[PDB]
């Protein structure tokens, strides 16, 4: 039996005032530990760039895995090609569901590879969507920039809307001043 | 956001498929091969009238393919199909420059509103100290 | 299996401030906030606020919690014997406002 | 022409073996079992309903029984547990050995006959009525 949470690191013991004053002098002079002054300079990125944290491997720049690299079937691999691939994939999904109904309506035992086919179609569709996602995220950033443009320009139109209200109320006061003259 | 609705539509396909299979597996009846064979019924079996059974089959099928037209129309409306990542960057940099320029343009627009602001308050203060010197 | 690097352990501990249970577990020990070394470690950790160190963070509410507790530090003075005045009631602030902050950031999640 | 995934013209599927579409009673020659227990004959005439008890089976034997021994009348027992108990030389000789080792329990000293003669001779006069 141990505590619920891990203790603070042993690296906190090196943060002493002598190390604080010797840190600029050491600056003037994955890490290889040589002395106590190495623990006040923050450690650089791992050279392998794949660090273990919380029982998983993260990366400094995540890349989308391929189906072959993960061990599945990539059927089809500038996004017009991928859009047509998605269209053929959804049509194939509908046709394969119809084929699955046909298989179950003659022999409800051969469906096992058909369900595998539907699985491959679904994972190819989802991976195609996630491949489009950086393009979709760039389109979302484009939309956000356009929205801030639209809000600035809407502030512009409300500025001249209030301004034109000032001008035509000024024409009104000029007209009633000429009337009172 | 469009891809999110697409994923909702995709697992709505899958839910519709399993729901149609559940309906056709549970609410089907017992068909006579001939007229002389006995037709028995079970109180533990959900028997339905065959005409409304076929009607429910039809409406399940039609909601499947209307959701399919929704999927097709949504994929036709995916944001950005003819542009590449290079085209995305060539949009982002000009949008950057246009945002800097419209910040500048808003700066002179606010400057013009400030022109009018001290114009109107100068006329107001001239009016009120003129009438204050008049009435005193 | 190599040893856990200083970067990895410091990143996991700086990320743990997002959960309020961890910080209200840590602040109930008198020797933790009484220690000036832990106080210096609290002023050591703002290097996560600046990029590219901030890129690897997953839940930035831990960085918010780090920035929040540092405002209670300039009112604290450490003496020669090590009694940190001003930290006797900040953990009580943590238990009083505990569910408030985390419910607020859960509704911000929604 | 564009090929569609997992729609392959050379891929073919057959019916289930056996096929549940057809009347599987007739496929396995079970029609003799069908109409011998049918509640209605297959000519428009209603057939006789089978009795609740097996009194018609035991109707051809003359005995003292008038009721039906069941579990709930205290006349039968849990006999199925006993009934489901299980344990050179030619096949003639080996089958003789099997049948004769099924005789060793059926003879004395397991069933001494002088002992049974003396013991059932102990029954005194008349039948006491309970």
């Amino acid at each position: 039996v141990s505590s619920l949470y891990p203790p603070p690191p042993p690296y906190v013991k090196f943060f002493t005032q002598s190390n604080l004053e010797k840190l600029p002098k050491y600056k003037e002079k994955e890490e290889e530990i040589t002395c106590a002054l190495d623990y006040l300079i923050p450690p650089p990125m791992p050279k392998n760039q794949q660090y273990r944290a919380f029982g998983s491997i993260w990366q400094v720049k995540d890349q989308l895995p391929d189906l072959e690299s993960m061990g599945l079937t990539q059927l089809y691999k500038n996004y017009q090609y991928k859009i047509q691939e998605l269209r053929k994939l959804l049509k194939s999904l509908l046709l394969n569901y119809l084929e699955l109904i046909g298989v179950l309506s003659i022999n409800p035992d051969m469906y096992e590879r058909k369900v595998e086919n539907i699985r491959t179609i679904l994972v190819n569709i989802h991976h195609l969507l996630n491949e489009y996602r950086p393009h979709q995220s760039r389109e979302s950033l484009i939309m956000l920039l356009e929205e801030q443009l639209e809000y600035k320009r809407g502030e512009i139109r409300e500025i001249e809307q209030v301004c034109k209200q000032v001008h035509d109320k000024l024409t009104s006061i000029q007209d009633t001043l000429r009337t009172g003259s | 956001d469009r891809l999110t609705q697409l994923q909702i539509c995709l697992d709505q396909m899958t839910e519709q498929f399993c729901a149609t299979l559940n309906y056709i597996d549970k609410n089907h009846g017992f068909e006579r091969l001939t007229v002389n064979e006995p037709q028995m019924s079970d109180k533990h079996a959900t028997v339905v009238p065959p005409e409304e059974f076929s009607n429910t089959i039809d409406e399940l099928s039609t909601d499947i393919i209307l959701k399919t037209r929704q999927i097709n129309k949504l994929i036709d409306s995916l944001p950005g199909v003819d542009v590449s990542a290079e085209e995305q960057l060539r949009k982002i940099d000009m949008l950057q420059k246009k945002l800097v320029e419209v910040e500048d343009e808003k700066i002179e627009a606010i400057k013009k509103k400030e022109k009018l602001l001290r114009h109107v308050d100068s006329l107001i203060e001239d009016f009120v100290d003129g009438i204050a010197n008049s009435k005193k | 299996n190599p040893l856990p690097t200083r970067f990895e352990v410091e990143l996991e501990f700086i990320q743990s401030l997002a959960n309020i249970q961890y910080v209200t577990y840590l602040l109930t020990q008198q020797q933790i906030w009484k220690s000036p070394n832990f106080k210096n470690y609290l002023k050591y950790l703002e290097y996560w606020c600046n990029p590219p160190y901030s890129q690897c963070i997953v839940y930035p509410n831990c960085l918010f919690i780090l920035k929040l507790l540092n405002g209670f530090m300039e009112s604290a003075i450490v003496n020669e014997d090590g009694l940190l005045e001003g930290l006797d009631e900040l953990p009580k602030i943590i238990q009083l406002q505990g569910p408030q902050w985390m419910n607020e950031m859960v509704e911000r999640w929604a | 022409p564009s090929y569609y995934y997992y729609v392959d013209p050379e891929t073919t599927y057959t019916y289930q073996q056996p096929n549940p579409l057809q009347d599987l009673i007739s496929v396995y020659g079970l029609d003799d079992i069908s109409r011998q227990v049918a509640r209605t004959n297959l000519d428009g005439t209603k057939a006789v309903k089978l009795r609740k008890s097996y009194k018609n089976q035991i109707a051809d034997l003359s005995g003292k029984f008038s009721t039906i021994p069941t579990r709930e009348n205290g006349k039968g027992g849990q006999i199925a547990h006993i009934l489901f108990q299980n344990n050179n030389m030619s096949e003639q000789q080996w089958r003789e050995q099997l049948r004769n080792r099924d005789i060793a329990l059926f003879q004395p000293p397991n069933f001494d006959w002088d002992l049974c003669s003396s013991v059932l001779s102990q029954f005194e006069r008349s039948y006491p009525s309970e």
